[PDB]
RNA sequence: AAUCCUGCUCAGUACGAGAGGAACCGCAGGUUCAGACAUUUGGUGUAUGUGCUUGGCUGAGGAGCCAAUGGGGCGAAGCU
RNA sequence: UGGGUCGGGGUUUCGUACGUAGCAGAGCAGCUCCCUCGCUGCGAUCUAUUGAAAGUCAGCCCUCGACACAAGGGUUUGU
RNA sequence: AACUGCGAAUGGCUCAUUAAAUCAGUUAUGGUUCCUUUGGUCGCUCGCCACUUGGAUAACUGUGGUAAUUCUAGA
């Protein structure tokens, strides 16, 4: 119930099995048998060693489309005002769009007056 | 307290082993080990955490032709730790202390024994890394 | 609902500024007094009359 | 470890403070971006699939 | 047929002007020796077990063999 | 019922068998009514089949599968 | 505040290196590059948005991690 070790092989090393590998420059190794250590020591890559785990993941040995959006209230209005300004969709905005016409077309024939 | 359990010792007297201190040896070879009563025809070996007299053969000469006390921090034979860990280590190092276990130098290059270290505050404060 | 996670949604800080995502956002098909819907919103500080803020429309 | 949930559609994340393995545990081994269901805490964290979108290490 | 030593505590205590500086009980370990043992680590390894490889030989492939254990890597068990 | 001998399973050792296939392959050699970018060979090695193949009690573990064999032999022993 | 553009390759210091090297005078780039400035050029092309197209991201609100940094994540 000690910590649980993985070595050169990726292989699960319990308590009391294989050696650890102290290096000079600071790194520890620890290996499940002389096997994987001897491999390690004459710098095999794992990822060329069939048995290894590293090979078998590398080889793979073994082993749609989303999006929403949602309509949210706005600092100034809430989810019902917007929705009640996106409601004036049948021929309420058309009846908007046309008031602002003539109310810019009397200030036209003012603009007229003004201009010249 | 807590005293240091027994390892395998694997480092002879006869044995050169680096210096991984900065006093300007570049290593060391062990001429006895203290505390070793012996017996007849037995060479006294030393392990981590180790205290042992030793003459630096190559380094600055200042140093070289003296008999200087010394504690092992590295070694290369497989030790069990009690856990059921064999531990070994890259090389055989040692630092240059005194009698009162004040190391002489003042950096430690590589890991450290953890043996060595409880053993010895003074180098374990330091050693850049403990194994 | 999870208790004060699923409740008291938070609104967005501030509307659409560009001419297009309030039209998107409105379903402004085109010259539907495109000024007027955008968002406006109001401040309120004590130490002030209140007042309504207005962004400025790119695009 | 404390866990921060944010729910997009409500905003309104806030931090939760777990101290169980269990409740965490079905989220290792999970890697970012990955969705999990969230039916280990309590009764109230039901039908309820949580995508994994970042964190922090013990040092930050 | 067992042996001796060290560390911690006692304790900077007794004692002493000071410098220095113990012991009994207790605890943790070591030395030498003794009797075993192979779970682990190491050694051996002709299981002549399984790959690799040199020269030659069976017409080639495949499968093998000879070179007084051809050489070499890894290696069960057993011994240690 | 027994213990054997084979077989099987387990364990374990080594490390991915032969054959077949590949528009894999340094390249090279032939065929061009052909092909409009190809086909036919040689080619160490690579990939898949394939943690495959092979061994594993002879002093490893469990079989209840198969086969035959097992109330047989000889020499002695008395208060 | 922040995004963007520009500057940060100037200036200042020192003289270690360096002996046809540096540097000086002379000459060439018909053997090259060049922000900027100034002046040219910008309908020279036949070929269901143009009355103006698309998505994110800052700053900002909110939840934090870290002993620590002009560190940063998620929403
Ligand atoms: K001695
Ligand atoms: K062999
Ligand atoms: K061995
Ligand atoms: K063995
Ligand atoms: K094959
Ligand atoms: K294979
Ligand atoms: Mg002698
Ligand atoms: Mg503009
Ligand atoms: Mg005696
Ligand atoms: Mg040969
Ligand atoms: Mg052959
Ligand atoms: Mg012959
Ligand atoms: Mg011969
Ligand atoms: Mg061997
Ligand atoms: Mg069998």
């Amino acid at each position: 119930m000690k910590v649980e070790l993985c070595s050169f092989s990726g292989y699960k090393i319990y308590p009391g099995h294989g050696r650890r590998y102290a290096r000079t420059d600071g790194k520890v190794f620890q290996f499940l048998n002389a096997k994987c250590e001897s491999a390690f020591l004459s710098k095999r890559n794992p990822r060329q060693i069939n048995w290894t785990v590293l090979y078998r993941r590398k080889h793979k040995k073994g082993q749609t489309r989303r999006a929403v959006k949602f309509q949210r209230a706005i600092t100034g209005a809430s989810l019902a005002d917007i929705m009640a300004k996106r409601n004036q969709k049948p021929e309420v905005r058309k009846a908007q769009r046309e008031q602002a016409i003539r109310a810019a077309k009397e200030a036209k024939k003012a603009k007229q007056a003004s201009k010249k | 307290s807590g005293a240091k359990f027994r390892i395998s010792l694997g480092l002879p007297v006869g044995a050169v082993i680096n210096c991984a201190d900065n006093t300007g040896a570049k290593n060391l070879y062990i001429i006895s080990v203290k505390g070793i009563k012996g017996r007849l025809n037995r060479l006294p070996a030393a392990g981590v955490g180790d205290m042992v007299m030793a003459t630096v053969k190559k380094g600055k000469p200042e140093l070289r032709k003296k008999v200087h006390p010394a504690v092992v921090i590295r070694q290369r034979k497989s030790y069990r730790r009690k856990d059921g860990v064999f531990l070994y280590f890259e090389d055989n190092a040692g630092v240059i202390v005194n009698n009162k276990g004040e190391m002489k130098g003042s950096a430690i290059t590589g890991p450290v024994a953890k043996e060595c270290a409880d053993l010895w505050p003074r180098i374990a404060s330091n050693a850049g890394s403990i194994a | 609902d999870i208790p004060g996670l699923t409740d008291t949604t938070v609104p967005r800080r501030l509307g659409p500024k560009r001419a297009s995502r309030i039209r998107k956002l409105f379903n402004l098909s085109k010259e539907d007094d495109v000024r007027q819907y955008v968002v406006r919103k109001p401040l309120n500080k004590e130490g002030k009359k209140p007042r309504t803020k207005a962004p400025k429309i790119q695009r | 470890m404390k866990l921060n949930i944010s729910f997009p559609a409500t905003g309104c994340q806030k931090l939760i403070e777990v101290d169980d393995e269990r409740k965490l545990r079905t989220f290792y081994e999970k890697r970012m971006a990955t969705e999990v269901a969230a039916d280990a805490l309590g009764e109230e964290w039901k039908g309820y699939v949580v995508r994994i979108s970042g964190g922090n290490d013990k040092q930050g």
